RNA sequence: GGAGGGGAGUGAAAGAGUACCUGAAACCGUGCGCUUACAAUCCGUCAGAGCCCUCGACGUGUCGUGGGGUGAUGGCGUGCCU
RNA sequence: UCAAACUCCGUGAUAGCUGGUUCUCCCCGAAAUGCAUUUAGGUGCAGCGUCGCAUGUUUCUUGCCGGAGGUAGAGCUACUGG
RNA sequence: GGGGAUAAGCUCCGUGCGUCGAGAGGGAAACAGCCCAGAUCGCCGGCUAAGGCCCCUAAGCGUGUGCUAAGUGGAAAAGGAU
RNA sequence: UUGUGCGCCGAUAAUGUAGCGGGGCUCAAGCACACCGCCGAAGCCGCGGCAGCCAACGUGUUGGCUGGGUAGGGGAGCGUCCUGCAUCCGGUGAAGCCGCCGAGUGAUCGAGUGGUGGAGGGUGUGGGAGUGAGAAUGCAGGCAUGAGUAGCGAUUAGGCAAGU
């Protein structure tokens, strides 16, 4: 019958993306695709078999509209009146990694497997990374004609 | 004339409670609680028997599409092409090919490339 | 007040497993040529001949 | 107010075709 | 080396020896039966056109007729009083691909 | 200390001991295998990794027209009756 | 325990009222409307269901021909009124 | 169409109009009456409707020509405005 | 100055964003008009098994149509007890109970085998019913959760040595 990956089956890879003025949505959808594993033919939703992702120049992310300063990230401690919010600009100039992370985390399942996937997401505010000893494959986001 | 009722009940009790070895709590000990869960259980089995078809077909399609897109063609146009070419292989088996032998699948991809219309967005 | 439900097997046995006991930490004593095991709290009183050793 | 209006305006969706029960 | 047989309103990937279960065909345990084909593979290349595919046919041996798994149905609806019990085993016919 | 019990005995059998024909379920525990402490579960069902037991064809261990217990993880899913 | 004790008996009092009524499959399959009603939450008959016999397409649908209507609309020095 | 304020998920009538009742499944974020469609049982087979194809969610960050700068899209009036 | 297609302000509530389902989207993933494909249901088709109505034929075969279903009407059946009649097993171990392996479209079944156990049971045809319970703030007995928790019955108050 149909094929189901066993234990000694997975083959991993470390991909690396540039965020040089890429659109956040494109970038995040691509990363979600890769991490969840919708690009290999061995896909199975019960298994995590995607690929590690390394994002760089994440402080170069540029969005459209007034979303830099009219858009409001929110949180809530749980206490009363403990709703506190932030723009996107403030949040870049505080820590840029979180914008791209949360953007991607909303493009994944919020289940156990999703939590076990977020482990496979590494993001760095600069161009660099300590993960050169995996020789990361550059990914260039492309669109297939039909 | 007086008919004690013991046997005639014990029968179905034994049946049910044999069929609920794996359930967790009062669903695994007690007839009035396992009967209900048997109703729900057989029903959910029925429904899943009707729907695992769509489940597997979804799976097969995701595999096919990712394989193709790594060979730089979309799913929709692949199936347009095979329909045009009269090729008969179903999706379970296209997926099996994708897993095992990507070469043959790439050959089929190439067939569809050949057999598609020239101007796909034409008004024909 | 009064409970509302029949609190399950898991929870029941789980909390019930806190009602346990520990053993006193025992220590030898050379009680007149031979040896017996006694807590440390009572060691001197044993060596002086008060503890009822059965 | 709000609740009734959002009901009566969710009805103007596409998969309902302009109508819903209990408005 | 393998092929893809059509039968039962279904399809099955096969090669010689690969035992298979299908719907109830009409034969005796031990007899042989031929079958149509959709795809064939000799190594790397493919036979994918209908004329060649009608010219090729696979041959199989009926090992044994058989009965599938027992399937319990208890249709049910609530506040109503509607139970309906029912059961099923589907008849099968095990094939063994002799050659191609 | 005694209750009570272990041997030795009676007896066809003490899984017949004056709480005694048989001796169910709820219920109460002891061992053996799997599983469970980053997780939101009408408590199941469909797919299913992994481990453990078993039958059989073989070969120094090994897949199978298998079967059974557990079952990570994913999808679906709003108790029973009046 | 008292706006008329308690016990037995009549007595298995009676309730247009509430609840409850146990094994399986196969076929067909509703209604929530009308008149009346010390009557409006009940019931009787007609309505719609099925079973059996009888009558055989009489039912229904589409086309064509024949028939009355005073609705929408429009109209008013064509009446009654503004 | 009446009553009501030409308000009510209001109330009362009509209708070889519908569905629910007694009817699952798909879509509608969840949602008895809405749209599609009326479940003999099985299959790890195919084509379609309503709806939808950036990720979550299977399917198109589809083709062509123009508009939108308002996060309109993804509630709203009288009225105002190069 | 007319008519248009999208737009702006007016716009405004109380647990927490909160009038896209969320991320996010104008480098449209938004509106319109045409075009191409595709996904998608228990729908239709495809391969199989059962069933009801009718019809054709032959000593029960095939075919077409059909098969959601509550109140309810009709039809056909399993099971339990006692029995009339005929036969079968049974201290060389029945029943009953725990099972394992299997079966039936279902109520259910094992004259199929193991353990326990110790004397009645099965089969076919008919007869008759105290004839099938999951619910009645249902009855009787037994046992759980609460729980190894609250309490241990006053406002007088107990103690040390020795004793058996």
């Amino acid at each position: 019958p149909t094929y189901t990956p066993k234990a000694g089956d997975t083959t991993r890879s470390w991909y690396v993306i540039d965020a040089s003025d890429v659109v956040l949505g494109r970038l995040a959808s691509a990363a979600a695709t890769l991490l969840r594993g919708k690009h290999k033919p061995t896909f199975t939703p019960n298994v995590d078999g995607g690929d590690f992702v390394i994002v760089i120049n994440a402080d170069k992310i540029a969005v459209s509209g007034d979303k830099l300063t009219k858009k409001f990230a929110y949180r809530h401690s749980g206490y009363p009146g403990g709703l506190r919010k932030r723009t996107i600009g403030e949040l870049l100039e505080k820590h840029p990694t979180r914008v791209v992370e949360n953007a991607i985390i909303g493009m994944l399942p919020h289940n156990k497997l999703g939590r076990q996937i977020q482990k496979k997401l590494k993001v760095y505010a600069g161009p660099d990374h300590p993960h050169a000893a995996q020789q990361p494959i550059p990914f260039e986001i492309k669109q297939v004609a039909q | 004339a007086r008919v004690k009722r013991a046997l005639n009940a014990q029968k179905k009790r034994r049946t049910v409670l044999k069929a609920s070895k794996g359930y967790r709590g009062q669903r695994s000990r007690l007839y009035r609680k396992a009967k209900e869960q048997q109703l729900h259980s057989l029903t959910y089995a029925y429904r899943d028997r009707r729907a695992r078809k769509g489940e597997f077909r979804k799976l097969w399609i995701s595999r096919i599409n990712a394989a193709a897109r790594a060979n730089d063609i979309t799913y929709n146009r692949l199936i347009q092409g095979l329909k045009a070419a009269g090729v008969e292989v179903d999706r379970k088996n296209l997926a099996e090919l994708a897993v095992s032998d990507p070469a043959a699948f790439t050959a089929l991809v190439d067939v569809a490339r050949a057999a598609l219309p020239e101007d796909v967005n034409a008004p024909s | 007040a009064v409970p509302k439900r029949r609190m399950s097997r898991a929870n029941t046995r789980s909390r019930r497993a806190q009602w346990k006991a520990e053993a006193p930490g025992l220590v030898t004593v050379s009680v007149a040529g031979q040896q017996r095991k006694v807590p440390r709290r009572l060691l001197k009183a044993a060596r002086l001949g008060l503890v009822d050793l059965d | 107010a709000k609740r009734g209006r959002k009901k009566r305006d969710r009805k103007h969706s596409k998969a309902n075709h302009g109508k819903r029960p209990n408005a | 080396t393998y092929a893809i047989v059509k039968t039962g309103g279904k399809q099955y990937k096969v090669a010689a020896g690969d035992v298979v279960k299908v719907e109830k065909l009409d034969s005796e345990p031990g007899a042989s039966v031929s079958l149509p084909v959709a795809l064939v593979v000799d190594g790397a290349n493919v036979t994918s056109k209908a004329d060649d595919l009608a010219k090729v046919a696979v041959t199989a041996e009926v090992l044994e007729h058989t009965k599938g798994p027992k399937i319990r149905i208890h249709k049910f609806k609530n506040k109503t009083g509607y139970h309906k019990r029912q059961g099923h085993r589907q008849q099968l016919t095990v094939l063994k691909v002799t050659g191609i």
